[PDB]
């Protein structure tokens, strides 16, 4: 019921808007909130926003660092931050604060936004096969997967067969390399029988740099 | 119709 | 600013056995409404938070009923009667009286099964990864538990150290296992000095430790 908008890589310094969409309900009857998610060990309330009159309610550690807008003819909140540091980096969520008994609390929330404050360029990654193999049969089941490597920043989206295939798939989290790019891989188990007949694509896309590669992992010999 | 919410929002 | 602490830190429990988290309030949470507004939150590993409970003690419509809250105006108690797998996470209480909105330090629940052996594979490095100079080889440990696991490299029989990388998944929401990759990174010059790639595995599900290996070239 809320959309927000894609991955974020901002030079420090500079500023970004990111927006959270609505849908399906009454825009105007309910807050619209912002938190702040530095790590998974910390959560921060931004501020509020009435969709009616754009009222605004903020906390005071960011106040003069966020500022929150909504366009009602899209039924779209925005939040502005200004002047970012690497304080900033953080996954930024939107939430409605829904009615429920009589009673008020976050009942939607958006997937989250990733900004990455940075003075470094984007880089696409390049994808590679894990090919499956005698070396990756166990059990009459097979191992396949793609190799995502050297991207900035995060994050990267992996599916496969155009999200289609999702049953045994292990996408892991990137490791940082000393190169100060990141790596990560995706992997499927499949039954061996199947190798000849069925088709596996994994769809790589990295929004900070708009790449986009389907990769299809095809048996080495 | 309008809205309404905990009171920690101020 | 309110200051709530939650306890414990990190909790590991059976599915199926109770669990049980508790948040502290700097000040009472009683309102002049006569309202506590004190809510409980879930997040799964790489998703939004989710308000399990709020005003101490309601549930979310959609919450099962193992979930329950108990709290005086400034001690908080979250139960799970019985842990399920969907029931992993980081668990936040959030207090909603006083200005501005302050969420806990967050609980990590973890969920305990039976011991489950990984099945291990290894993937060689692709021509096209090759072409381009370098050489990743990926060793992969499936559906394991518990998380504790040892990957070691051995090109050409010699212990390898200082060139590969580990990434863990997070524990998976249906059969609580944890999978697990080891990547090594070599130059293309380097991959070509040596013949024979194994990672050797030693996890407690197996009896002894398991050893994939692929000659360079097959």
């Amino acid at each position: 019921q809320l959309q927000q908008s894609g991955p974020e890589l901002v030079k420090p310094g500079a500023s970004v808007k990111i927006s959270c969409k609505a849908s399906g309900y009454s825009f105007t009857g309910y807050y619209m909130h912002w938190v702040k998610q530095s790590h998974v060990k910390s959560l921060e309330w931004i501020g509020r926003i009435d969709p009616y009159d754009g009222a605004t309610s903020y906390n005071q550690n960011f106040k003069d660092k966020a500022s929150l807008t909504v366009d009602k003819s899209s039924t779209t909140g925005f939040m502005e931050l200004h002047s970012l540091t690497s304080e900033d980096s953080a996954v930024y969520y939107c939430a409605r604060e829904g009615h429920w008994d009589g009673d008020w609390y976050f009942d939607v929330w958006g997937a989250g936004t990733t900004v990455t404050v940075s003075s470094a360029s984007t880089k696409g990654p390049s994808v590679f096969p894990l090919a499956p193999s005698s070396k990756s049969t166990s059990g009459g089941t097979a191992a396949l997967g793609c190799l995502v490597k050297d991207y900035f920043p995060e994050p990267v989206t992996v599916s496969w067969n155009s999200g289609a295939l999702t049953s045994g798939v292990h996408t892991f989290p990137a490791v940082l390399q000393s190169s100060g790019l990141y790596s990560l891989s995706s992997v499927v188990t499949v039954p061996s029988s199947s190798l000849g007949t069925q088709t596996y694509i994994c769809n790589v896309n990295h929004k900070p740099s708009n790449t986009k590669v389907d990769k299809k992992v095809e048996p080495k010999s | 119709d309008r809205a309404a919410g905990q009171p920690a929002g101020n | 600013d309110i200051v709530m602490t939650q306890t414990p830190l990190s909790l590991s429990v059976t599915i199926g056995q109770p669990a049980s988290i508790s948040c502290k309030s700097s000040q009472s949470l009683l309102h002049s409404n006569g309202k506590t507004y004190l809510n409980w939150l879930q997040q799964r590993p790489g998703q939004a938070p989710k308000i399990l409970m709020y005003l101490v003690s309601k549930l979310d419509p959609g919450i099962p009923d193992r979930f329950s809250g108990s709290g005086s105006e400034t001690d908080f108690t979250l139960k799970i009667s019985r842990v399920e797998a969907e029931d992993l996470g980081v668990y936040y209480c959030l207090q909603g009286t006083y200005y501005p909105f302050t969420f806990g330090s967050g609980t990590k629940l973890e969920i305990k099964r039976t011991v489950a052996a990984p099945s291990v594979f290894i993937f060689p490095p692709s021509d096209e990864q090759l072409k381009s100079g370098t050489a990743s080889v990926v060793c992969l440990l499936n559906n394991f538990y518990p998380r504790e696991a040892k990957v070691q490299w051995k090109v050409d029989n010699a212990l390898q150290s200082g060139n590969s990388q580990e990434s863990v998944t997070e524990q998976d929401s249906k059969d609580s296992t944890y999978s697990l990759s080891s990547t090594l990174t070599l130059s293309k010059a380097d991959y070509e000095k040596h013949k024979v790639y194994a990672c050797e595995v030693t996890h407690q599900g197996l009896s002894s430790p398991v050893t994939k290996s692929f000659n360079r070239g097959e």
